[PDB]
């Protein structure tokens, strides 16, 4: 998080190395957020 | 007063001479309307709308104020008007609407909902 | 010759004397709302539904009861005839359950169209609903009596028209019950009339139990083989499946019932 | 907004306005992605008495086409009054 | 006021009323019905003789100048005889009100192209000859507008149906687009939802 | 009321023409273009860097239909049909029969996702809050068979989804 | 009083080869027009009061895929609406269907008295109320 | 990501039909992938081009793109958000990494 | 009376059958440059047959309207052609290359299928 | 003279004689995808996003134009705040069709970097979009009736903050294309229309003002609100391209001026007109009273009935007098529904604008007039 | 409560398995049959009973406006549980 970014950079995700048993250093997936960290990712909420 | 520069329709030109214009135009469309029974609807009507135009371009010399008592726009609109009602008026005598309907509908032909 | 003069919102219609007011506004296409009243079934007059204003007359009349009288304007859409039906409709939802999507007779059913129709659109029912027990009146016929709105058609029909005195009315008041009292089973050659005439999902076929919806179904007029009668009948289909068989009006042959074993 | 005062002269200067009072990108001046719980108003129908709807009722007042001639002196007369000519803006008459 | 109902404007609607019998006073040889609707919109029913001299005095007469065409179209009631409706929606600039045209047709008689006096009927006249079929007589250009080349029927018809009878697809033997009779691996659901109770009681007709 | 955007008349006193002259040979305004771009050159660019920046979403958002359950693991369906009669695009397809237990239920729920038109109208008409759209946009598939939910994958979305579903209603149900 | 110029055309009205029907589709069809029956679950009378063609249903199969209802049939879901009998055999005949006409099925009049609830010696009377 | 925003047919690698394939488009849509220099792909974007969408029991509509063409990527929404279309393109750059022309030549 | 109507643009089957044949010509003589032009892989005079069945089919038809349209519809399918506003798969949809023979004889209806 | 066959969704099949052009022949339909018909098979609401679809740049002024003609034949008036934001989104709308107008307009000649400024704009318009109904375009939001819900809190201070900014954008793309010569070569006495040409042509919107005609749906036949906002119309004295595209970038300039006055004079109460029989009611009293949830039930499954009619219903939509010419026969389903498609007519005086001009100009004249093949084929 | 068929195949909880001889389990090669593991007529089993102290009780579904239809349920009949007929919650009637 950094809130001195602009609307849209101010959240990011870095992603895991490895995910149910899949390499995904270089492999990543919008789809690899579960729900819980999906909703505040896509700011439908301010409340991790 | 000073004559327009433009009359703000594209493809309008200012007219330099709008009541001699105008005053032709009414007194032709008289003229054939006089060749269209008496009784008909479009003789009456027409007749009565173009005096009374007629009677302003001649009861008004300025052209803004002329313009306002008719309104019709500008007054190059007013004379394209008066050239569209004196097309009509030479179709009408061919088409003769004033006659009698020439067939009546099915029995159920206006009828909504079915 | 003996035909009396009536008028229907100032249409004049001749009418045989014994007329009810309800059938002089079927002459001119108008059909007054109606729960309780069955062509084929004797007058009951408790739904008062059917209430229409009488011109001059300080009181509506229950238009399925009333004869008819010489000289009477029978006002089908004024101001005094459609409060009523709103009072009426009121009642009947005050007490009945928001069943509607897990009852099978959504979409088809009397109680949900003349709401739409003649009733109000919101409710001021503040208080808490009525719950009723169910009665277990055989495997073809499922009740689920909260529904009831206590119109009588089935007392009727099974008195009149199937010959079995076995529904009734126990109780008395809001707590008026229909059903047999004892553990009895209403099995007739006819009883399964008895759903379609019930304007509620009260009584349903509990063999087409929650398959399909009314609108979702194509209907294919046929006729019955289960007997030498030949009855009337339409085989209702979807998606190519035959989902339950009703009965269709023909005046000569089985008006408009049919067996058990045709349905 | 994370630029120098100098990179921030240069765009303003090239541009001739005043870009970073008007950015286009969106800063902590946006509405808070949470918010309180509304409670929304109810409509004029939302009463307990002398709320019949025969009274409110906009659809059984619709009627049938007024049928002003079938096939089943008089001053001439126009669908409408003329339109009234428009008047040149106050705010900025030409561009 | 109401505040859930449509407000009337019976000034509307007496002005409208008032030029209807003005227009078949004048034109009593075409103009066989004049209505008003309930929200203030008149319609001329007029006999299809009458498109050219009904549309050319609605566009030209200084008291009517309907110089805009907005739309035309047709409507498809199969139950009449004639059973195509040729509809013509007009604008008036000068008086700021709108007027329909309509008259009729079938599957075979022709009707009077309206582009001498509308320009913008051109293409509109196509789409209903591409859609239902009638036949617009002296079209500068007539032909299929909105449907593919080769396309049997007119899709619009009641009776058309709605999947229409051909389906396209690429056949690898012949290395083009065929067309084959349509199989739907879906058939469309066909809903019956008109209640049987009647909504409209101001609409009842006659026995 | 009205304005004209292109009735002015040029001045031509000595000046202006110059002015004017200038513009034409020494290219004056082609070269406030020029200004305007260098401009852009350094703000700061509005890309974000997907996929580990997403574009903001609000509890509104209609995505991937799903089915969702009671507190108890009850299904919500009650197999009625208002979402099916009320799809425009005829997506939805139920069967239905009395369940072991003599429970309303749907033996058949599917929603041709190649068909659907992500409008929401079914969880509109839903009267237990069973089929929604949920938050989620990314399943692109590589056939035209995996777009074909059944209501296996339709109760798997649900139970997938439901810790963000449940706080997606929470927040907006207030206005529905 | 037309003055556009008319002729003289003595032929049944026939559109067959000019309405882009499949020759299948007109010649093998059995149109049926009818007034629908009352749905015996409601007692409202309105969707009675029009005519209806409708054509023979055909073949309906299980798609292997899904389950879903298949069809080859392009008119399964025509139905078309007149006002009158005479109007339904017209378009029927123009367009070359064979039809089968059911004639309306009106209800007979009944003679209804509440009295009858109570009489003193016929059979009318009615043990419950 | 290395993704021009548009390039000539004859320089492209993957075509994106994008919306409603109507009969009278579908000849000119096979022409333009007949002419693609290989490798090509093509993405399904939207429920129209996936399966017909709000248009499948139209009479002038191709029931879903992959009639006329192959398809490696469907995008389902209606339209799919262009982050849902991005995530769409990088599952087919993902797609492709996996391709193994190579060691199917040499175990050939 | 109720028989008169509007002629299209023939007032009797005498001046309709003249536009048949002008129609015939036109469409006979654009064969060899339509199957020039689309490349096809048909024969000149298998597409001249064609043309005749479509000609013969509609052969029965007495009511001097519908021939006017039959000519009317027929010349708007000739401009497609000449035009080129057609593709090789438009042309190609009068033979139905694609769809296998389906049997007319009533045994063989019986085996495959309920349709009559 | 030379015929190409500019295959593609258009097909322009031109005749050159050498560079001019001497006849232009749309050919339409490659995105004819049977709308009208298949309204006929669904209710009124079912019908509501079919119209979303047809200019899918303006997508919620389309719904309003249906929403008005189903609710002159429903009889029934929309409750005020819902048409204080049918006439806030109206004018978002506007400014989203007028960006991917002016700016697919510049990149078809050549100028490409103002789309990617302004697409920008576009982007932050589409969460006001999504904000209100969760879809970025396709909103279904303006319904018969009104709104299917009202703002969540917080927009209108975040349309407030978009708002004060955008004539900034505006002003931006001016200092591109309103001075530059290239620009002005391009567009200045290119498809001239005159005004009587242009009314008998059908012609509606900037395609009219362009031309110095005095007319605007929005001041001569107002909808909803707009009577009670102030705004200015612009005219243009040349017919060219060049006058309409000063039309249109001034208009998005009084768009943001009437979206000023909307957040100011937004009055509380309900967004959707309080009859049950037309609009459904709130989830929360479909789940306690009997009443509401049968009206629920009935309006999502068979839908409201309408009375039988005939109505032209017109609004002043982006791209010009946008309308629908609806029939009901009384039962829950459309009869018919015609669609009135203002591009349809430009597109068809293509022909006449682009006679005495080069094949390069037809490009810039196909961009002045606004054209969408949704709305064209419908 | 996933059952498994004697060739191996998951039995969904409708009841849908394909038979041995049925020639559709060929899609599942190499792929998977996807059946939700959550038997929804099995977890509404292990919920309690409710014992009310009146003959009527009314079941919401629990959540207020988040649950379903308001219905009312009544307990006069000693020999079974009043089940809701939306969310399968069952009552009993104390010691009546
Ligand atoms: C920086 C400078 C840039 C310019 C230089 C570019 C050099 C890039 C590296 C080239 C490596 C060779 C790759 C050749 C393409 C391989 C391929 O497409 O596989 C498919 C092909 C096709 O495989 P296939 O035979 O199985 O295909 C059969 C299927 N059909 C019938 C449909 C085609 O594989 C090969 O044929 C491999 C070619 C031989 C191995 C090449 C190795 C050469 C390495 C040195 C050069
Ligand atoms: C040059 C300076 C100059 O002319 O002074 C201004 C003076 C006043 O004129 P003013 O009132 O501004 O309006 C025009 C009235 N004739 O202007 C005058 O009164 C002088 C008369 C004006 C007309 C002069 C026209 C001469 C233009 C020829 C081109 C000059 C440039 C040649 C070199 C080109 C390369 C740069
Ligand atoms: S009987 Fe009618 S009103 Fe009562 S729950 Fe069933 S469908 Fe609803
Ligand atoms: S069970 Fe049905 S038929 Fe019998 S009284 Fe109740 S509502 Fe009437
Ligand atoms: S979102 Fe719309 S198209 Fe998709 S299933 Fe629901 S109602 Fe059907
Ligand atoms: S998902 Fe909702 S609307 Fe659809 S059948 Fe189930 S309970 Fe009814
Ligand atoms: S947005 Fe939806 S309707 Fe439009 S083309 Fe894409 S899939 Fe089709
Ligand atoms: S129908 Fe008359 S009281 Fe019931
Ligand atoms: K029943
Ligand atoms: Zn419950």
């Amino acid at each position: 998080e950094d809130n001195k970014q602009f609307f849209g950079r101010h959240r990011w995700v870095i992603y895991t190395t490895e995910m149910n048993g899949k390499n995904t250093f270089w492999d990543v997936d919008g789809s690899m957020v579960p729900p819980e960290w999906h909703r505040w990712l896509h700011c439908m909420t301010d409340d991790p | 007063g000073l004559l327009k520069k433009t009359t703000g329709l594209v493809g309008l030109a200012v007219c330099e001479t709008p009541h001699e214009r105008l005053k032709i135009l009414y007194t032709k469309i008289l003229d054939v309307l006089g060749h269209i029974p008496k009784n008909a609807a479009y003789r009456k009507y027409t007749e009565q709308i173009t005096n009374e135009k007629l009677s302003m371009v001649k009861a008004e010399p300025d052209v803004k104020k002329l313009e306002e008592r008719l309104q019709g726009g500008q007054i190059e609109e007013v004379i394209l008007q008066a050239e569209n009602e004196l097309s009509l008026a030479r179709k009408m005598i061919q088409w003769k609407p004033w006659e009698p309907l020439v067939e009546e509908p099915p029995a159920s032909q206006w009828k909504w909902p079915i | 010759s003996n035909l009396i003069e009536v008028f229907v919102d100032g249409q004049s219609v001749m009418v045989e004397p014994g007329t009810t007011v309800l059938q002089a506004c079927e002459k001119v296409g108008m059909q007054i709302p109606r729960f309780c009243y069955h062509e084929r079934l004797s007058v009951a007059g408790n739904c008062r539904m059917c209430l229409v204003e009488i011109e001059k007359a300080p009181k509506v009349v229950a238009a399925c009861a009333m004869p008819v009288m010489k000289g009477w304007n029978i006002l089908t859409n004024s101001e005094k005839t459609k409060k009523a039906r709103e009072g009426v409709m009121e009642f009947l939802l005050a007490n009945h359950p928001l069943d509607c999507p897990i009852c099978d007779q959504g979409g088809e059913c009397d109680l949900q169209d003349q709401s739409m129709m003649f009733g109000s659109d919101r409710s001021r029912f503040l208080e808490g609903k009525r719950a009723v027990e169910d009665k277990n009146i055989g495997p073809l016929v499922k009740t689920i009596m909260t529904r009831c709105i206590q119109c009588t058609r089935c007392i009727r029909f099974a008195s009149e028209i199937a010959g079995v005195d076995d529904l009734g009315t126990t109780g008395r008041g809001n707590d008026m019950q229909v059903g047999t009292y004892i553990e009895k089973m209403f099995m007739s050659e006819l009883s399964g009339n008895i759903i379609d005439i019930c304007p509620v999902g009260a009584l349903t076929s509990k063999p087409y139990a929650f398959t399909a919806r009314p609108w979702e179904t194509r209907k294919t007029e046929s006729i019955d083989v289960m007997d030498a009668v030949g009855s009337n009948i339409v085989v209702s289909t979807r998606t190519g499946e035959v989902m339950r068989i009703l009965p269709r009006m023909h005046e000569d042959i089985n008006e408009e019932w049919i067996s058990d074993k045709t349905r | 907004a994370s630029a120098t005062r100098f990179i921030q002269w240069l765009r303003n200067w090239a541009s001739g306005r005043d870009l970073q009072a008007k950015l286009q990108l969106r800063y902590q001046e946006i509405s808070k992605r949470t918010q309180p719980p509304p409670k929304l108003p109810v409509g004029p129908s939302h009463k307990l008495s002398n709320n019949y709807y025969c009274t409110r009722d906009g659809r059984r007042e619709a009627m049938p086409p007024s049928i002003v001639m079938s096939s089943q002196e008089k001053k001439a007369v126009s669908p409408a009054p003329p339109i009234k000519r428009w008047e040149l803006s106050q705010d900025e008459p030409y561009l | 006021t109401r505040p859930t109902v449509r407000p009337r404007n019976d000034v509307a609607h007496k002005q409208l009323s008032a030029f209807g019998e003005y227009v078949a006073e004048i034109l009593p040889k075409y103009v066989q019905q004049v209505q008003v609707s309930c929200f203030n919109e008149l319609e001329i029913c007029i006999h299809p003789d009458g498109v050219i001299p009904v549309l050319t005095f609605l566009r030209d007469h200084s008291n009517a100048q309907f110089k805009s065409l907005a739309d035309l179209t047709a409507v498809d009631i199969p139950t009449r005889q004639n059973r195509f409706e040729i509809v013509y929606n007009l604008l008036s600039l000068r008086f700021n009100s709108r007027i329909r045209v309509k008259t009729y047709t079938d599957e075979l008689t022709p009707i009077e192209s309206s582009v001498p006096v509308y320009k913008a009927a051109n293409w509109y006249e196509r789409e209903i000859w591409d859609m239902f079929g009638v036949f617009f007589a002296n079209h500068p250009d007539l032909r299929r507008i909105l449907t593919d080349y080769g396309f049997e029927g007119h899709p619009f018809r009641k009776d058309f149906p709605l999947s229409g009878y051909v389906e396209l697809r690429y056949d690898d033997e012949v290395k083009r687009v065929v067309a084959e009779p349509v199989e739907l691996a879906q058939e469309f659901r066909k809903f019956d939802l008109n209640s049987p109770w009647e909504a409209f009681p101001a609409y009842r007709q006659p026995p | 009321t009205y304005k004209y955007v292109n009735l002015r008349e040029p001045s031509m006193d000595m000046k202006s023409v110059t002015d004017r002259a200038a513009q034409t040979l020494l290219w004056t305004e082609l070269i406030r273009g020029l200004g305007m771009t260098l401009s852009y050159l350094f703000r700061e660019p509005a890309t974000i860097n997907y996929p580990f920046e997403k574009g903001p979403l609000s509890p509104r958002f209609r995505g991937e239909h799903a089915l969702r359950r009671y507190p108890s693991g009850e299904e919500r369906c009650i197999a009625c049909k208002l979402c099916e009669a009320v799809c425009p695009a005829q997506a939805i397809t139920i069967e239905a029969e009395p369940r072991a237990d003599g429970s309303r239920r749907t033996t058949r729920y599917d929603i041709d996702m190649t068909k659907c038109i992500y409008c929401g109208f079914c969880q509109e008409a839903c009267p237990v809050d069973a089929i929604v759209e949920g938050p989620n946009f990314e399943f692109s598939t590589e056939t035209h068979e995996e777009l074909l939910y059944n209501k296996e994958k339709l109760l798997n979305n649900g139970d997938k989804w439901e810790a963000e579903i449940a706080a997606n209603i929470q927040a907006d149900y207030l206005y529905r | 009083t037309r003055d556009t110029q008319l002729i003289t055309v003595d032929e049944k009205l026939d559109i067959t080869t000019i309405t882009g029907v499949p020759e299948e589709h007109i010649k093998t069809r059995k149109a049926r027009i009818f007034v629908p029956a009352r749905n015996n679950m409601q007692s409202g009378v309105n969707n009675t009061k029009k005519w209806k063609m409708e054509f023979d249903t055909r073949e309906r199969w299980e798609n292997p895929l899904m389950g879903w209802a298949s069809t080859a049939d392009p008119l399964s879901n025509l139905v078309l609406t007149f006002s009158t009998k005479e109007d339904a055999v017209a378009f029927a005949e123009k367009n070359g269907w064979s039809y089968d006409v059911e004639e309306r099925k009106v209800p007979k009049p009944k003679s209804k008295s509440y009295g009858a609830n109570f009489s003193w010696n016929k059979r009318t009377r009615v043990s419950t109320k | 990501f290395g993704v021009v925003f548009r390039a000539s047919p004859r320089q492209s690698d993957v075509m994106i039909v994008a919306g409603t394939l109507t009969n009278k488009m579908a000849p000119a849509l096979r022409k333009v992938y007949d002419q693609m220099p290989e490798p090509r792909y093509v993405v399904s974007m939207g429920s129209c081009a996936n399966g017909g969408g709000y248009y499948h029991y139209s009479y002038s509509v191709v029931r879903g793109c992959d009639r006329i063409v192959p398809v490696d990527i469907y995008v389902p929404g209606c339209p799919p958000t262009a982050e849902a279309l991005l995530y769409g393109i990088l599952q087919l750059q993902k797609k492709i990494k996996r391709e193994k022309r190579l060691r199917i030549w040499y175990r050939r | 009376a109720s028989t008169s109507v509007k002629p299209i643009f023939s007032r009797d089957m005498n001046e309709a059958k003249r536009r048949v044949r002008e129609l015939y010509r036109a469409w006979y003589r654009e064969v060899p440059n339509t199957v020039h032009l689309f490349q096809l892989d048909i024969s000149v005079k298998q597409g001249r047959d064609k043309v005749r069945e479509m000609f013969k089919k509609n052969a029965h038809i007495t009511d001097p309207r519908v021939v006017d349209l039959l000519v009317i519809k027929g010349k708007m399918e000739l401009e497609e052609t000449i035009k080129v506003w057609k593709q090789r798969t438009h042309v190609m949809r009068f033979f139905h290359e694609t769809e296998a023979p389906r049997p007319k004889d009533f045994l063989s209806k019986f085996y495959v299928g309920h349709d009559p | 003279n030379l015929t190409l066959n500019f295959g593609p969704v258009l097909r322009l099949v031109m005749e050159l004689s050498g560079e001019m052009v001497r006849k232009c022949d749309p050919h339409i339909g490659l995105l004819h995808r049977g709308t009208e018909k298949l309204i006929e098979y669904k209710t009124y609401l079912q019908a509501l996003p079919y119209f979303d679809r047809l200019d899918y740049v303006s997508m919620m002024c389309n719904e309003q134009a249906y929403s008005l003609a189903v609710e002159k034949l429903l009889n029934i008036r929309p409750p005020p705040r819902a048409q204080w934001i049918r006439v806030l989104f109206g004018e978002i709308t506007r400014l989203l069709n007028h960006i991917m107008a002016v700016t697919t307009h510049a990149l078809d000649i050549g100028a490409m970097t103002p789309f990617f400024w302004m697409f920008e704009e576009r982007e932050k318009m589409f969460e006001f979009y999504e904000r209100v109904s969760g879809a970025r375009m396709h909103a279904a939001y303006v319904r018969p009736g009104g709104v299917h819900q009202d703002l969540p809190l917080g927009l209108m201070d975040d349309i407030y903050e978009f708002s004060k900014n955008f004539s900034l954008r505006i002003d931006e793309l001016e200092e591109m294309l309103t001075n530059n010569r290239i620009w002005r070569n391009r567009t200045v006495d290119i498809g001239i229309v005159t005004a009587e040409d242009a009314l008998n042509y059908g012609f509606s919107g900037v395609m009219l003002r362009g031309s110095g005609i005095q007319w605007d749906l929005r001041k001569t036949q107002p909808y909803d609100v707009y009577d009670q906002v102030e705004f200015d119309v612009p005219i243009g004295s040349r017919g060219d391209c060049y006058d309409r595209y000063l039309c249109r970038v001034e208009e998005m300039r009084q768009s943001i001026r009437i979206i000023s006055q909307c957040l100011n004079k937004m009055p509380p109460g309900e967004i959707k007109v309080d009859d049950a029989k037309v609009s459904p009611p709130k989830r929360a009293e479909m789940k306690t009273s009997m009443e509401s949830l049968i009206h629920h039930f009935k309006l999502y499954t068979e839908g409201y009935q309408v009375p039988p009619g005939a109505t032209y219903t017109a609004i002043e939509a982006p791209k010009g007098e946008f309308g629908v010419y609806l029939v009901s026969d009384g039962s829950s389903r459309p009869y018919r529904c015609k669609i009135k498609a203002p591009g349809f007519a430009h597109l068809a005086g293509l022909d006449k604008m682009s006679k005495g001009h080069m094949l390069a100009d037809v490009v810039a004249i196909i961009g002045t007039q606004d054209i969408v093949f949704g709305e064209v084929d419908r | 409560g996933v059952r498994t068929s004697p060739t191996g195949e998951k039995v969904t909880h409708t009841g849908q398995v394909y038979d041995d001889g049925d020639y559709r389990k060929v899609r599942f090669v190499g792929r998977q049959k996807e059946v939700n593991e959550n038997f929804a007529i099995d977890l509404i089993a292990e919920q309690p009973v409710s014992q009310v102290g009146s003959r009527v009780i009314s079941c919401d579904g629990g959540g207020g406006a988040l649950g379903h239809p308001r219905v009312y349920i009544n307990l006069d009949k000693e020999t079974k549980t009043g089940t809701c007929g939306y969310c399968g919650l069952q009552f009993r009637q104390q010691h009546h």
